[PDB]
């Protein structure tokens, strides 16, 4: 069970022993940004709760040269020796420290090692990044990213989030660099040869994955929150101007969170820094949050309204973590939604509260619809499941841990109301401050809202409704997928019935009965009727139940405003009824009810519970619809049918769609200005509508956009393009070897990585194979087009008909190289796989992908995303074979 | 967390 030199490596489990608890780490790191390596040492104060001959902790890719143990309490180890024998077992990323004399329960010891490695080459542990300056200089910084399991690549440590400790960090550096870390800098002291050495205030108790340090030459803007925290935004010096909005938003959010959670942020400073090469979107390292440049930086001339909205989100997301994750931390990675689900959910409360004009409230339903796909497949997973190897732990970061977790919290908040929800939250955070919780600690704390309360008879429903709350959500976390609520209206008697919603699996399928087996949700229902817009609430705990309506009514609309994580079906006239209402007077349904009805109709076609012609019937009212969320939801289905047709050659149906979209909706498309004027939905509407018109080669749209591009190129950036149409204008621009060349050159020179983002997109809507592969080759290189951007580039290329095949060929014929740059469980490889295959909709393509996935399990590689893809290409094939002629005739009928 | 990119 053992190896390396020989010898029995004394520990066997992948998890660490719990006999040696860490308490304080003295960490000294000395990096050199010229030799691109580092030297380092640590002293770890541990407490032993059991007698042991050995200590076990993590360490990967680090060379260890000293190993001593000390104690002020165990004379045998009194200063300075002894020396420990060090035993390495890479397969478990562990090392063993072999103590000469079995240690003593309840006494403290001091472990000490010296370690060194090259600066990392990826996006892991202590790695190298580079940026360009305004003068075309290329500089180097060194930066940490640890989540989940890579602190162990920087320093040996008890590397599991339970082993919270205090950290005391010192860093050696040249005068041209600063050094940053979790905590403020107490001391710089100067040294012999002229080097400096920063001391940082000891951390509070905290998990290893959040420890951070950076050595760079960046610049900042600072400001102070209402409660005295110094917020600073760091970016490379030529981008200082782009940090203003981040400074403004962090202050108001950190304010908001202190008041909302009723718990001060504990450190004196909060730094946000924008790292040029950064794989995740951001990481919530306590006191030193790192960001993708596009998550943090903003610049009014090239960053759109959508951009701002994204930057605010990510900032609100990371600050939320300072309490959810850093303050209170998962016991282990199985319950990782405990922090990502909550940070995600809190983007909504905090951004709604601090920036209501961003209208983020209306964008939150998209987070939940986006996860209802995926979750309507059998390859889904529950929100908490066991996970033990590092890849599986990385795999826990997906739309389920984040989106779905945030969505069911929203459900529960709507049930208990905001006050009891906030109160529950505050108690969760206050109670596990500086330690760890699991699922059940949350549910207990969310249910519970001389003596504290007054005694009553009504008290029994306060102790029993509380127990209901806990019983409820354990079904939402331990069960994969989402419930279909099927309503039958006949009389003033409504029959209720829950199934597991399945897509590409119809009510009468040979595989349907098994997949439906043991599933049952405590679904907190809501609804309203045509009579009174008054919400009623009932809790369907059983596979069957019924309700009497206090009147007769035209229609019943379940799932008010879509606060609930379920789809609704109406048997009988229900669908005919509600659609009629939408056709005649649509404003007698609340806007979010509309968004939901549109959503659910199209989702139910997929499930075979409804014919496509009935969905397509509902979209007719969109000619009258001015609520942008519902109008854009609606359009999005028509726009995806088109691209799906376009992706096959099915050009008779595609051309009909193009005509129905430009004809119907011709008025709304035509009110659109090529400007940045109006509200945020106003501008979300404008970019959408114009993008659609130039995708469908509308002659006005293509000509306006093409003009702006010449005006722009022939002034070499002088006259300027309103942000909301920037991406359109550039991509129409890219349709010639001239524009595309110019744009590629503008990419290298630009200093808005949000502009770069729009340019590289535009560049991928070209039709020449040569251009698309060039984009990819560059992407591999990592010089022109950074490798952090490759996965999204392949995705953009594959999305479009001319690039479908190329992206596929490339992913297969270059798989080995792809993996040298990213971990198998990285969001990069997940997206590279998925983005190049999941839109495929034919028996042929399904075959090839089945083969390419098989081969990857010849070699040592398994991911869930394999089944999920195949289940999505299958879902697609059925959709076409079971709905396509209905779409063909509904258009033809319509042309008539 | 993230995670993602956009
Ligand atoms: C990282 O490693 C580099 C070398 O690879 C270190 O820089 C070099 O070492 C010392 C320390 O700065 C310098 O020594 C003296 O510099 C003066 C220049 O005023 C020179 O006239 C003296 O004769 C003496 O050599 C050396 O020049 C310097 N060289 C270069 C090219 O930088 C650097 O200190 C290391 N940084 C860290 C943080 O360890
Ligand atoms: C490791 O981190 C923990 C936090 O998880 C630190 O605990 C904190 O320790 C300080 C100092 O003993 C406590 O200070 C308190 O504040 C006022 C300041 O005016 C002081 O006068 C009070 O008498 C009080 O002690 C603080 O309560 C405590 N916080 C918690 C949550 O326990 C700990 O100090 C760190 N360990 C090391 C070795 O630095
Ligand atoms: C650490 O010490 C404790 C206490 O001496 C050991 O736990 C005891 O024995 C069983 C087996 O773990 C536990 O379930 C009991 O709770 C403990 N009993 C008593 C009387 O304390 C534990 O086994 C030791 N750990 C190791 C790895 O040897
Ligand atoms: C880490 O190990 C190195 C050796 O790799 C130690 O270097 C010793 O330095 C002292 C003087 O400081 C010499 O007298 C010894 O002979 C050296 N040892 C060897 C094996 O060459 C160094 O002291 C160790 N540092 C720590 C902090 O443990
Ligand atoms: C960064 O923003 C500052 C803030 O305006 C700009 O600097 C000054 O702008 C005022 C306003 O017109 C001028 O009068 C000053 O002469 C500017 N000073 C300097 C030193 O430029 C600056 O132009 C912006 N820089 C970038 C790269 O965006
Ligand atoms: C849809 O219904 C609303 C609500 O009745 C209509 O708006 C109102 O119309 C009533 C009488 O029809 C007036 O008494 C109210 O003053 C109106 N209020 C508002 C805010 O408009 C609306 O006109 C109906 N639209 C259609 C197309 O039937
Ligand atoms: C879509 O249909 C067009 C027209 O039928 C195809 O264009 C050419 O079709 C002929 C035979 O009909 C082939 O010999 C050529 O190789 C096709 N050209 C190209 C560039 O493929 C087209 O192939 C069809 N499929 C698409 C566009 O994917
Ligand atoms: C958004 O903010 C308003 C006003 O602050 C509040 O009344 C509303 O409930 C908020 N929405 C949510 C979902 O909390
Ligand atoms: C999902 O479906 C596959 C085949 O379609 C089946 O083998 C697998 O067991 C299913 N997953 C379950 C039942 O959790
Ligand atoms: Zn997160």
């Amino acid at each position: 069970p053992v190896a390396t030199n020989g010898e029995r490596f004394p520990w066997q489990e992948l998890r660490l022993p719990s006999v040696v608890i860490p308490l304080h780490y003295d960490l000294f790191v000395h990096p050199n940004l010229t030799s691109l390596d580092f030297v380092a040492s640590e002293k770890i104060e541990v407490l032993v709760s059991n007698a042991t001959q050995f200590i076990i902790l993590h360490s990967k890719d680090l060379e260890i040269t000293n190993a001593t143990l000390q104690s002020e309490e165990d004379s045998r180890y009194m200063k300075p020796g002894k020396e420990l024998k060090v035993l390495s077992y890479p397969a478990h990323e562990q090392i063993a420290l072999l103590v000469p004399e079995k240690l003593t329960p309840h006494l403290k010891y001091y472990v000490a090692m010296d370690f060194q490695a090259k600066l990392g080459d990826g996006f892991e542990g202590f790695y190298k990044s580079t940026y360009r300056t305004l003068g075309g200089e290329t500089r180097i910084l060194a930066v940490t990213d640890f989540e989940p399991t890579q602190a162990r690549m920087a320093f040996p440590c008890f590397d599991e989030p339970l082993f919270k400790a205090n950290f005391s960090i010192k860093i050696r550096r040249e005068s041209r660099h600063i050094a940053l870390s979790n905590m403020p800098k107490v001391k710089t002291i100067e040294l012999e040869g002229g080097l400096l050495e920063d001391h940082f205030e000891t951390t509070v108790k905290m998990s290893t994955y959040l420890v951070a340090y950076i050595v760079c030459d960046f610049h900042s803007l600072s400001g102070f929150t209402s409660s005295g925290v110094k917020v600073s935004i760091y970016a490379s010096p030529d981008k200082r101007n782009q940090t203003h909005y981040a400074l403004q938003a962090s202050l108001k959010l950190l304010d908001f969170y202190e008041k909302y959670f009723d718990i001060y942020y504990p450190l004196s400073k909060l730094d946000l820094i924008a790292i040029p090469d950064f794989a995740p979107g951001a990481m919530e390292n306590w006191g030193l949050i790192t960001y993708r440049e596009t998550s943090l930086l903003f610049d009014p001339k090239t960053s759109s309204a959508s951009d701002k909205l994204w930057v605010t989100r990510v900032i609100a997301h990371e600050l939320a973590h300072q309490w959810f994750g850093n303050l209170v931390t998962m016991e282990w990675w199985n319950d990782i939604w405990l922090k990502e689900g909550f940070a995600k959910y809190m983007e909504l409360i905090a951004v709604n509260a601090t920036y209501p004009e961003l209208q983020f409230d209306d964008y939150f339903l998209n987070v939940c619809f986006e996860v209802i796909t995926k979750d309507s497949l059998n390859s889904s997973r529950p929100i908490s499941k066991p996970a033990e190897t590092p890849t599986q732990i990385q795999e826990m970061f997906d739309e389920v841990s984040y989106n779905k977790g945030a969505c069911i919290l929203n459900m529960l908040k709507d049930f208990l109301g905001e006050e009891k929800f906030q109160k529950g939250i505050i108690q969760y955070l206050k109670k596990f401050s500086y330690r760890n919780a699991k699922n059940d600690d949350l549910w207990s704390s969310l249910s519970n809202s001389h003596s504290d309360p007054k005694m009553t008879s009504n008290m029994l429903a306060f102790l029993g409704e509380n127990a209901e709350v806990k019983e409820m959500m354990t079904t939402w976390t331990l069960q994969k997928g989402i419930p279909l609520l099927v309503v039958k209206q006949d009389g003033c008697s409504l029959r209720l019935q829950q199934e597991r919603f399945l897509q590409g699996v119809f009510q009468e399928d040979p595989e349907w009965r098994a997949l439906q087996e043991r599933y049952l949700w405590h679904i907190p229902l809501t609804y309203s009727t045509s009579s009174s817009n008054v919400i009623h609430r009932h809790i369907l705990k059983s596979k069957t139940d019924t309700l009497d309506l206090p009147e007769k009514t035209s229609w019943v609309k379940f799932n008010v405003d879509s606060n609930g994580y379920y789809i609704v079906h109406y048997e009988g006239h229900g669908w005919d009824q509600l659609i009629t209402q939408l056709n005649q007077n649509h404003t007698l349904l609340r806007p979010k009810d509309r968004v939901g009805l549109i959503h659910d109709v199209f989702q139910l076609v997929g499930a075979g519970r409804l014919t496509l012609d009935k969905a397509l019937d509902m979209t007719y009212y969109l000619q009258h619809e001015t609520s942008s969320p519902a109008l854009l939801e609606g359009l999005s289905y028509l726009e995806s049918f088109y691209h799906m047709m376009d992706r096959r050659n099915i050009s008779d149906i595609s051309e009909n769609l193009k005509r129905y979209l430009l004809q119907y909706f011709k008025p709304v498309i035509d009110r659109q200005s090529w400007s940045d004027k109006g509200s945020v939905w106003d501008r979300m509407l404008r970019s959408a509508l114009l993008k659609l018109a130039c995708d469908l080669n509308h002659a006005p749209c293509i000509q306006k956009a093409a003009e702006l591009f010449s005006q722009w190129m022939e002034s070499s950036g002088k006259l300027n393009i309103p942000t909301d149409v920037l991406k359109i204008v550039y991509s129409v621009g890219a349709q010639t070897t001239a524009g595309w060349n110019y744009l590629l050159e503008q990419y290298e020179l630009s200093m808005s990585s949000a502009e770069q983002n729009k340019i590289l997109y535009a560049l991928s809507t070209s039709k020449h194979q040569e251009k698309l592969l060039k984009l990819i080759e560059l992407g591999m290189e990592g010089k022109v087009i950074k490798t952090q951007n490759l996965a999204a580039l392949l995705h953009a290329i594959a999305r479009r008909p001319k690039g479908q095949q190329l992206a596929w060929d490339f992913v297969r014929e270059n798989w080995t190289h792809l993996l040298k740059k990213f971990d198998l469980g990285s969001y990069d490889i997940r997206m590279i796989i998925s983005g190049t295959t999941a839109h495929f909709s034919s028996k042929d393509k399904l075959q090839e992908v089945k083969l390419f996935f098989e081969s990857l399990e010849a070699q040592g590689s398994h991911l869930d995303i394999f089944q999920t893809v195949l289940e999505t290409i299958t879902k697609n094939i059925k959709w076409l074979e079971k709905n396509l002629p209905t779409l063909r005739t509904w258009l033809m009928v319509n042309t008539r | 967390g993230p995670g993602r990119a956009f």
